[PDB]
């Protein structure tokens, strides 16, 4: 859980960024497979190439299930819960490939935001989305 | 290592970094984002409040040197453990700093950079700068014994 | 929380252990210190080196530790609590040292017990210290 | 890199390491302890519990193999990227194997020589191990693309 002047940071920025959700999807996706390219390995069909239509439509689904957990920031692993099990489970993602998508996404905020992003929105947005990598990797891998 | 590409992209865009700042802002925001980190820097006083940390005058000085030591790796990408060795020494002999935290230093330079160049700092210029950042993360935890 | 088959592989090893306390804490300590070198900055004031009688005290107590959690393995973060306080809150370990500490305690119980360490038992301690080591670790970090 | 005392020691060791066993007991042990990694070998049959596992007649011959691998990087610790260069191409290209996953083979290699070693495999034998299976493990990860 996030504490009063961090959940409020979340559900302020998340009120920008939905306007341009995917965008910010398709940028983070892009830094994350071209600054980290093994996280590739787990999209074997897919065509991850900058621009392509396919890594498009996946960077607004993962934007919207952002948007999924700040809707539920009070509980995060129950909101999340079927797409823990996507996760864990059934494609059992390595946890260090989480913290590589949170940082390009803290990256894509950064450069996006530059005003709401300050040192404590940076902070606010670092530990929610290790909330949310923790609730959707297998506990204690 | 790095493309000319990517070697000339580094270059330019750093060419265009505010020096007395950057290093000052990514300091700060190491300290705020990881808390953890102030137990290295107590003598920099108040460290209390993100505003506190900031503005303190000393996150901003000694910010400017690391920005400085990335300065020189930059200029010797072909030899980062040679340009680093000293600095590894003290942050193993003396500091005792986990060199994992060097890592996430690194992840906070390439958030400011971000900050400021906004729409230039695209997805290649970031691949490039993570390559730099890992690099000298890695050489200053060379010389750990 | 573990299996009931692996709580009684934990259970058993544990008694063969705790003859043996000492020098297993001893070597997993030195196989740490030695192998991950960088795990000593923890340490500062502490002499390090091979056979220092420092190392060894240390060692005795982090077996004695892991003897609690094997006592209240039904219950591990219970039985930990002021042991996850003082590495969370107090000591600030990163997350990674204790995957380093885990590694060698079984590469120590591998060549001291070889024939009580089959795959099965080699996955039981490794989940075990894996509760372990998340209850030992601020969350999310 | 290894020093002499380092390097002779894993090459004198390795001289007594029976190569039909130990290869496949360590993919074994790989495929009981992170049940995950067997979503990679569905072609092998039963590893449905440790007992299947551990006498797969697959898991063995594959790991005679993957022990091969090993060898020929001990054979030449100076240029292990050239050395795994293909195998990096196949882990990555066709395989499709997060190289986190490396290390945990390696660590479990250094399990098994552990096991079969008892004392002889003192600490500094293995931090000598160590050294030489995160180099095998970057080697691998290094064609990734
Ligand atoms: C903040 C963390 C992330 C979020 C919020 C997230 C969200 C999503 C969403 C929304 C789906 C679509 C599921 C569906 O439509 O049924 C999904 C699928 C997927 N995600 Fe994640 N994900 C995250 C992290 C990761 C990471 C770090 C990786 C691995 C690098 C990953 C690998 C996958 C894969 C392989 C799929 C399935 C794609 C397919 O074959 O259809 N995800 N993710
Ligand atoms: C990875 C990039 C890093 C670089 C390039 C860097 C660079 C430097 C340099 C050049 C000095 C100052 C030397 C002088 O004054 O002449 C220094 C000192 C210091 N660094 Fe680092 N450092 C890094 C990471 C870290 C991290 C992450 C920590 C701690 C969490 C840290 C803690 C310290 C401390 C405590 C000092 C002494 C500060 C003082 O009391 O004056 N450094 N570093
Ligand atoms: C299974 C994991 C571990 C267990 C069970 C464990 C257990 C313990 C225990 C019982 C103590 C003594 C506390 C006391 O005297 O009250 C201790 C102290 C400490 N531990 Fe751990 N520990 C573990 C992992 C780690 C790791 C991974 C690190 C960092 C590399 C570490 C760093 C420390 C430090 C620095 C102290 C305080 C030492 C001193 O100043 O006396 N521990 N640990
Ligand atoms: C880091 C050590 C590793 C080494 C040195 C290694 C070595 C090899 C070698 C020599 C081959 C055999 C090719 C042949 O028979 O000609 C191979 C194939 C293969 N490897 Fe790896 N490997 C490594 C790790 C991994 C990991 C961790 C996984 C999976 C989690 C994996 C999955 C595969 C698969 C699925 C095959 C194809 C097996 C088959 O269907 O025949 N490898 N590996």
């Amino acid at each position: 859980s996030l504490t009063k002047t961090e959940r409020t940071i979340i559900v302020s920025m998340w009120a920008k960024i939905s306007t341009q959700a995917d965008t910010i999807g398709t940028e983070t996706l892009e830094r994350l497979f071209l600054s980290h390219p093994q996280t590739k390995t787990y999209f074997p069909h897919f065509d991850l190439h900058p621009g392509s239509a396919q890594l498009r439509a996946h960077g607004s689904k993962v934007v919207a299930a952002v948007g999924d957990a700040v809707k539920s920031i009070d509980d995060i692993g129950g909101a999340l819960s079927k797409l823990s099990e996507l996760h864990a489970y059934i494609l059992r993602v390595d946890p260090v490939n989480f913290k590589l998508l949170s940082h390009c996404l803290l990256v894509t905020l950064a450069a996006r935001f530059p005003a709401d992003f300050t040192a404590e929105a940076h902070a606010a947005w670092d530990k929610f989305l290790s909330v949310v990598s923790s609730v959707l990797t297998e506990k204690y891998r | 290592h790095l493309t000319p590409v990517e070697k000339s992209a580094v270059t330019a865009l750093w060419g265009k970094v505010n020096v007395d700042e950057v290093g000052g802002e990514a300091l700060g925001r190491l300290l705020v984002v990881y808390p953890w980190t102030q137990r290295f820097f107590e003598s920099f006083g108040d460290l209390s409040t993100p505003d506190a940390v900031m503005g303190n005058p000393k996150v901003k000085a000694h910010g400017k040197k690391v920005l400085g030591a990335f300065s020189d790796g930059l200029a010797h990408l072909d030899n980062l453990k040679g340009t680093f060795a000293t600095l590894s020494e003290l942050h193993c002999d003396k500091l005792h700093v986990d060199p994992e935290n060097f890592r996430l230093l690194g992840n906070v330079l390439v958030c400011v950079l971000a900050h400021h160049f906004g729409k230039e700092f695209t997805p290649p210029v970031q691949a490039a700068y993570q390559k730099v950042v890992a690099g000298v993360a890695n050489a200053l935890a060379h010389k750990y014994h």
